[PDB]
This record gives C-alpha cells, structure tokens and sequence, in this order.
C-alpha cells in the first residue's frame, strides 16, 4: 500500500496466532507489542534509557505477517504504551519513506 | 531508541 | 527520494537560518526541535506524558526546508533527545510509507 501520514499509521499484524493492530513507526529502532504470548526461546533486554530502562523479552526470528506480508524479525515482548513496529520489520516487508 | 510522540 | 529503513532515517533540515539533522519519525504526531531561534510569536504546549510532562514553544507556519522541500508547519521548540521531524511536516513534503 501507499500510506499517508495524516493519520498514525496503525496497520493489523497476526503474531501468536493473535489479530493485533500496531503503529508503523520509523523512529523506532525496533518492535515492541505487548499481550502476546510467543512460544520458543527469548531473553532479557533493556530498552528505553530515559528514566531508567524498561525490561522486555527478546524474541529472535518471530514469524509475523503485517498488512499482509509474511516476514520474520526480532519482536520485543512487554508493556508499552502502543504496539509499535519497528525499523527491523519495516526493512523486512520492503517499507520504504517516498517524497 | 523508540522515538515515538502521541504529544 | 526513497528512503530505505536498514539506517535511521535522518536528513537534513533548513530552520531558523540554521542548518541542522533531524530524524523522520512516522511515529510522532509532532516535530519537535532543540538550539534553534525562531522569530514571531509562540505559546508554551505541554508534551510527552510519561512521567510528567515536557513543556516546549509552541510556534505556528514555521517555514523550514526539509531534504530539499520548503514547506510549513508547526514546529515545537525545547528538549529533546534527538530532533524530529513529525507526521505533522511529513504530510506537508508528500512523505508517504510504501510497501
């Protein structure tokens, strides 16, 4: 698709066998969903730095279809104020920005 | 890392 | 232009007579810039929200240049970890997300 930016870019993602909504977001290094719950193997990692650090589970190599692409990434799990798609898995479904 | 701003 | 996501997405903007970097964040509703001096009337605006808020400068039709594009828009001056240029201004160069 060709998605302007007059609104937030909230597409539908399957991850977990779950329907989820997330935001494309290019300032964002990487995926951050919360409430899913991924099978396989997964550590700690540290995010954010402003404050402190938020603790999140890393999941390698998660399959995961956004608006229709099938792809597969990194997703980190854990609480975030918006489920957000990250650079990481924008490069994957080929999402480029166009002016 | 995640720059988000929804204000 | 076509911007590809494997690298942040910074360019370079022209504002206040200064030149300066700033990152295209898809995720951000507003452009929020730091060190710059701009002429004409503003009001303060109360951002962000986790842990309080930020307060910055709020100033309206600001003409700034970004990577080559002279357009307008609002523009909120005061702290930031990194600048960033928001839907706001995206919409008004043409910048879409495609894929």
């Amino acid at each position: 698709p060709q998605i302007t930016l007059w609104q937030r870019p909230i597409v539908t993602i399957k991850i977990g066998g779950q329907l989820k909504e997330a935001l494309l977001n290019t300032g964002a290094d990487d995926t951050v969903l919360e409430e899913v719950n991924l099978p396989g193997r997964w550590k700690p990692k540290l995010i954010g730095g402003i404050g402190g650090f938020v603790k999140v589970r890393q999941y390698d190599q998660v399959p995961i279809e956004i608006c229709g692409h099938k792809v597969i990434g990194t997703v980190l799990v854990g609480p975030t104020p918006t489920n957000v798609i990250g650079r990481n898995l924008m490069t994957q479904i080929g999402c480029t920005l166009n002016f | 890392g995640n720059f988000l701003q929804s204000r």
